[PDB]
RNA sequence: CAUGGAGCCAAUGAACCCGGGAUUUCCGAAUGGGACCUCUCCGUAGUGAUCAUUCAUGAUCGGGAACGCUCCGAAUUGAAACAUCUCAGUAGGAGCGGGAAAAGAAAUCAAUUGAGAUGCCGUAAGUAACGGCGAGUGAAACCGGCACAGUUCAAACCGAA
């Protein structure tokens, strides 16, 4: 099951917190300048070439 | 198998894990050397001057 | 006539094989063989030499008997297609003598010290032997010396690897003026490498 | 003014310090758990001023030899 | 960056700017051992490798846009083919290295008799010279400027001063 060290969890975990939608009120409070970043993904496409 | 898509099915391996240095998935872990960096062959940064145009 | 005995070792290294030291290459060739590369010797072998190349008997000076083979460059057949004058290697000799192949093995085993100068010792059919003399600009009586303190400056570091000792410019081709050295100074490079 | 200034910091004892210091970290224990549940704080300027004072107090230990 | 909510800080002079300090995870020259394990093993809390001394201590290692010095070194292309020649000591490689580096005080250049360290710019000049004497390659001295600066060892004499 892909036995994993510290550190390849690790960049999973970091990798794994970067798929958020942005916050509503920052789309607020840049009034509607930011709606996306170039961090999403989806799990079932091109791979991340995390570990 | 076939040339084409039917000998894709086996590429489950890796050649290339990630380098300390740099931080590039470019680490040979056969040879132990980053090929983007240097690292593991020297203790300098592998710069060559064909990366780019002779200036002139 | 006063002559210093400075004088009768000079002499007596002038014509090497017609003296007493043919004998005592006869005997030194053999412990030389069973050395390696590089080696620190007290003494200099010849004294009037290294006092005349600038040699004192103080703290943070060395003297080291280097070994070289005899020779030119030994170059490799190109592996791909030449065009039959850029084809043929074997009698192209070098263009590097060999007291600048010492110095620069000296240079790479010794990382703190610096290059001064050099000088031949003695030969055989496989090998030839040169002494290099070596100062530390680190140390506290080179520092109060009067007469050495320009090696404690940041444009010496490195001074046997471009051509700064006296083989260096040598085969620089700056060892004289006049006709002859148009495309030799102030460098070689300056002329893209013509001279030499 | 802030929950201390340097002074104040500058003027206590070392046990007093040590004691204040003691204090700000159980209040900032108490104040990130509370915030640790989806809560909105009771105070939202709490977490920044207390580990901003907090590091006044180390920054003052360690200049003092302190610690 | 980026004027949304709720809060906090600030006349004990904040925010901001100039100068100086502190904390500074792990890897990395990476340096107690080990890395398809950015962590892990013994903890003997760790001077890794090579060097100099009076053996207290000290030096080197990596990086830097281009510039600098030393050494190794092609082919396409041109010659309306092509081998000497040319492309070209170019592209590329290895080593060393600073705010600059290299050079530098005649065993020199002249010509009848003179000049007086070095570097850089102008000219000599596409000249002398080289060359299937083909295509092509190709200087220096004299002279005019910028800027100016000369000295230190070895030995002869004394012998630890
Ligand atoms: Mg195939
Ligand atoms: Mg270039
Ligand atoms: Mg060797
Ligand atoms: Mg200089
Ligand atoms: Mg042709
Ligand atoms: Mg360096
Ligand atoms: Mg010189
Ligand atoms: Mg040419
Ligand atoms: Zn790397």
């Amino acid at each position: 099951m892909s036995h994993n060290m510290k550190g390849q969890k690790k960049r999973l975990a970091k990798a794994h917190k970067q798929n958020t939608r942005v916050p509503v009120w920052v789309i607020v409070k840049t009034n509607r300048k930011v709606v996306s970043h170039p961090r999403r993904r989806h799990w079932r496409r091109r791979s991340l070439d995390v570990k | 198998m076939s040339k084409g898509t039917s000998s894709m099915g086996k590429r489950q391996k890796r050649t290339h894990a990630k380098c300390r240095r740099c931080g590039s998935v470019s680490f040979n872990v056969h040879t132990k050397q980053c090929t983007s960096c240097g690292f593991g062959k020297t203790s300098r940064m592998r710069t060559y001057k064909w990366q780019a145009k002779c200036k002139y | 006539m006063v002559k210093s005995f400075y004088g009768y070792v000079r002499d007596a290294w002038k014509n090497p094989d017609e003296t007493y030291v043919n004998e005592l290459r006869w005997e030194r060739l053999q412990v030389w063989r069973k050395q390696g590369s590089v080696t620190r010797i007290e003494r200099p072998t010849r004294i009037d030499r290294a006092r005349s190349l600038g040699y004192k008997a103080k703290q943070g000076i060395v003297v080291v008997r280097v070994n070289v083979r005899r020779g030119g460059l030994g170059h490799v057949r190109p592996n791909r297609g030449r065009r039959t004058q850029k084809m043929g290697k074997n009698k192209v000799s070098g263009g590097m003598s060999i007291q600048r192949i010492a110095e620069v093995r000296a240079d790479r085993r010794y990382p703190n010290l610096e290059v001064l100068n050099s000088y031949w010792v003695g030969e055989d059919g496989k090998h030839k032997w040169f002494e290099v003399i070596l100062v530390d600009p680190h140390h506290p009586v080179i520092k109060s010396d009067k007469n050495l303190n320009w090696v404690c400056d940041p444009s010496s570091r490195g001074r046997a690897t471009r051509g700064k000792t006296s083989a260096g410019r040598k085969g620089r081709g700056m060892a004289t003026r006049g006709k002859g050295t148009e495309k030799t100074r102030p460098s070689i490079r300056a002329y893209k490498s013509r001279g030499k | 003014m802030a929950i201390l200034r340097t002074s104040e910091i500058r003027t206590m004892t070392i046990e007093e310090r040590a004691d204040e210091l003691e204090n700000l970290n159980n209040e900032l224990v108490r104040e990130r758990a509370l915030t640790s549940a989806g809560g909105a704080p009771e105070n939202p300027g709490r977490i920044g001023e207390i580990r901003r004072t907090i590091a006044r107090i180390k920054t003052i230990q360690h200049e003092l030899n302190e610690i």
